[PDB]
RNA sequence: GUAAAUUUAACUGUUAGUCCAAAGAGGAACAGCUCUUUGGACACUAGGAAAAAACCUUGUAGAGAGAGUAAAAAAUUUAACA
């Protein structure tokens, strides 16, 4: 009856080893969510508007400045995609 | 009635983590072994799907799985288009299972086999030592051996 | 790969956590009684010569 | 073909209709969409968790 | 000033509490003593970092064997605390001709003749 | 896994909404938590370019203790600029004139002095007592615990425990008291 | 046939999650009845 | 980490010195074939051929080192035994 | 136990030296003070002590998105009386 982790949020977890003892094997299957721990479903100008957006995104003003054309060309127009 | 060492109920009576106990080694031992032989049989039916590998290859680690490309900072004398079976794995896992080793599996359990595809010198590294106000400079540029292997596929044997 | 490992599969570095967990409560219980018992299951180690 | 998901080249309109399409062909229920978990609803950023239970 | 510092001799004669210690036995003494090196060379007065270079240990972690002699002696007792020592024990007899490569050391001091990378 | 690649991407890389109680809780342990919180430490994925900061909501920061005489040893100094700008404010009187400020600046030296320190400052709320907009109580995750157990009172103790513990010496009848 | 140049990382993986990458709510459980903390209905 | 723990059972402290995390060959052919050894592992078998070479030079000085003295304390003994007998 | 040493042939440059530890001298048993002797560091990289020349770890150099270690984080609260 002993468990090392709680067995309730992420996987029923147990550990075995061969009978030999040299090697160790585990079992982790996920839970199910049961259905009782669910839910039923159902212009402005420069000022006003950089405060506003940073109140909705919870940000600074800073970064919606806008940049020089230094950095704006110095941006890469091709990165590269993995996968 | 009270054992002479029993103290009562304060906060350091007692430790602050909860007292536990560990079951015990013979019912453990048939754990062990049946837990075991239904990832055995579950292996052999199939039911697994993915299985990722890590190696031990050129003193250092990698996470690898099938069909992924991986870099090596050295030559290995080999011809490319060769494949090479790897000794070393620290841990193989699927989907709903892990096989860890200690420190890695056996010979007979795994089977990674993987193919040498390319080989390049490396860009050029640049490196440049200098020291202040007593004119110490130097440069030296160096293109590292490089190849590329590719693990075509991995697989298990029923063996355990 | 350690780390890593935990982006990818938590499900298996729980078990690593608790592989770990379980080797901490077999070392208490060596610090208990350093030999006369029984050896931990997984503190068993391989002898290789 | 190993690098992209099938919605990717396969695109796809009424998913949950052709769902429910294939489920009454494997012969089981019509399910329901449920939230299971919850960030930033209110949030401009909202997050949830939908799952998909039948019996 | 600072000088050689002779050491006395008293203080290299084992009790019977270091012989139950280290499990030392003074009858049957071994031959060899496994030398390496920890503490940096820099720092040092310019007889002790010739003397361990003498010996040929510049490099740290290497394990390097000595005689157990009282003219050896001598040398890594003033550079004693450059390096550790431990001595030189083996179940296997002597290296033989036949297995002079497959040998391999211990953190124990073991030298064993043979090796064959697998556990029992 | 078998998500796309932008939901799996975008679920990653979300924010979460953690939530606090301060009563009788020290401002350095819910800090302590809070700003490794705020980077994004606790994620695996965390890097500090990649700003995978979390909010953090706490409540009852008005309900807060120190261990020590430090509501009074304790000193809050700044500047304003001018000559004799220099004032000092003990823990206890800057506590009266807000509540809210003692964790706020706390907070503000566990995290490092970037600029993201401003970004994810502010991205912390604060609330000196046990009432919070909808808006910004409905958008909650999880409510992670306490850093320290709260020692019970005498009326807090119930009587099978007291009736457990035993009594440890006799006094005399030949007292006052 | 690629230009050599500096490459971002040593290797590269295709189908890199196996068991479903980590999001926040991996690693925690849910509530009876799907409430959030300190919600009465 | 764990290297106090690893000499206590007699293993490297850094498992990179010695084990079967090093030694073992680190690749071979997909038909089974044996791969040629490693150069990090051709100078170690030198070293440590070279090292059992020297502990057997070492070993045996020392062992005709002791006999010399005493085969010289019996001649020591003989003529002790010429001064009398004389 | 080690491999350097003496001599020969031909030159160059250093010959304006600060600090630590110790034995001393002058000075105030003052100086980041001055003058000698033994040793070390620094005027060669790197890590730590906050930034640090001189303190503490560490030398023979490279690639690595490998690993194990070295030195390495200040402790203190004080006074009753027939
Ligand atoms: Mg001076
Ligand atoms: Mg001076
Ligand atoms: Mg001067
Ligand atoms: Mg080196």
């Amino acid at each position: 009856t002993y468990s090392p982790l709680p067995d309730d949020y992420n996987c029923n977890v147990e550990l075995a080893l061969t009978s030999d003892g040299r090697t160790i094997v585990c079992y982790h299957p996920s839970v199910d969510i049961p259905y009782e721990h669910t839910k039923p479903i159902p212009h402005l100008e420069e000022g006003p508007m950089i405060e506003q957006l940073s109140k909705m995104f919870f940000t600074t003003k800073h970064r919606w400045y806008p940049h020089g054309r230094y950095h704006r060309c110095r941006k890469n127009l091709n990165p590269p995609k993995d996968r | 009635s009270y054992l002479p060492g029993y103290v009562p109920k304060t906060s350091l009576s007692s430790p602050p983590w909860p007292e536990v106990v560990l079951p015990d080694p013979v019912e453990e031992t048939r754990h062990h072994a049946e837990v075991v032989k239904k990832v055995n049989e579950m292996i052999v039916t199939g039911q697994y799907g993915r299985l990722f590998a890590v190696v031990h290859f050129a003193s250092r680690q990698w996470k690898v799985t099938s069909e992924d490309l991986i870099l090596i900072g050295n030559e290995l004398d080999l011809a490319c288009g060769e494949r090479i079976r790897l000794e070393k794995v620290l841990l193989v896992g699927a989907d709903n299972f892990t096989l860890l080793g200690k420190p890695l599996l056996g010979k007979d359990l795994v089977r990674v086999e993987a193919t040498v595809i390319e080989k390049t010198e490396s860009w050029p590294r640049i490196i440049m030592r200098f020291r202040k106000r007593k004119n110490f400079k130097k440069k030296r540029i160096v293109t590292t051996p490089q190849t590329v292997l590719r693990i075509n596929s991995i697989e298990i044997a029923p063996c355990l | 790969v350690l780390a890593d490992l935990a982006i990818y599969e938590p499900k298996t570095f729980k078990s690593l956590a608790a592989l770990a967990s379980r080797r901490r409560h077999e070392g208490f219980a060596a610090a208990l009684g350093d030999g006369k018992e029984p050896e931990g299951i997984f503190s068993r180690v391989v002898q290789y010569h | 073909m190993t690098g992209k998901e099938l919605f990717e080249m396969w695109k796809i309109i009424n998913p949950m209709g052709l769902l429910v399409e294939e489920l009454k062909k494997r012969n089981v229920s019509a399910p329901e969409s449920r939230l299971t978990r919850q960030s930033g609803g209110t949030t401009a950023l909202p997050l949830y968790f939908v799952g998909l239970y039948c019996d | 000033k600072f000088t050689r510092s002779r050491i006395p001799e008293k203080v290299f004669q084992a009790s019977p509490e270091d012989h139950e210690k280290y499990g030392g036995d003074p009858q049957n003494p071994h031959k060899l003593h496994i030398v390496t090196r920890i503490k940096s060379t820099r720092r040092r007065p310019y007889w002790e970092k010739d003397i361990i270079k003498m010996l040929g240990l510049e490099k740290a972690h290497t394990p390097q064997v000595h005689k157990n002699i009282p003219s050896v002696n001598a040398k890594l007792k003033v550079v004693k605390h450059l390096i550790r020592i431990k001595p030189l024990k083996l179940p296997q007899g002597l290296p033989a001709e036949e297995n002079m490569s497959n040998t391999c050391l211990k953190s124990t001091g073991e030298l064993v003749v043979q090796w064959h990378l697998k556990p029992v | 896994s078998s998500f796309s690649r932008a939901p799996q991407q975008w679920a990653t890389f979300a924010r979460i909404w953690y939530l606090l109680d301060g009563k009788m809780q020290p401002p350095g342990k819910l800090a302590a938590m809070a700003s490794i919180r705020l980077q994004g430490l606790h994620k695996p994925v965390y890097h500090a370019l990649s700003d995978c900061g979390d909010h953090v909501v706490i409540m009852n920061t008005r309900h807060i203790a120190f261990s020590g005489n430090k509501w009074e040893q304790k000193v809050y100094s700044s500047h304003t600029g001018y000559p004799g700008g220099f004032r000092q404010v003990t823990a206890a009187q800057l506590h009266l004139r807000d509540p809210v400020a003692i964790v706020k600046l706390a907070i503000y030296g566990m995290l490092p002095k970037n600029l993201h320190r401003r970004t994810m400052m502010e991205r912390l709320h604060l609330f000196p007592d046990e009432y919070i907009p909808e808006d910004i109580l409905k958008n909650l995750v999880e409510e992670l615990p306490q850093p320290r157990k709260i020692p019970k009172r005498l009326d807090e103790y119930t009587q099978e425990e007291i009736d457990a513990f035993p009594r440890l010496w006799t006094p005399p009848e030949d007292y006052r008291l | 046939g690629l230009d050599v140049i500096r490459i971002r990382k040593p290797f590269h993986t295709d189908n890199p999650s196996i068991q479903g990458q980590w999001h926040p709510f991996t690693n925690k459980p849910t509530t009876f009845r799907g409430l959030r903390p300190r919600e009465v209905q | 980490a764990g290297g106090q723990w690893r000499l206590q059972q007699g293993l490297a402290a850094n498992p990179s010195g010695y084990g079967p995390l090093t030694e073992l060959p680190d690749w071979s052919y997909a038909d089974g074939r044996p791969a040629p050894p490693m150069k990090g592992q051709l100078r170690r078998k030198a070293e440590r051929e070279t090292f059992a070479r020297r502990v057997v030079l070492l070993s045996q000085e020392m062992d005709a080192g002791l006999q010399a003295w005493q085969l010289r304390q019996q001649k020591l003994q003989e003529e002790q035994r010429k001064q009398e007998n004389a």
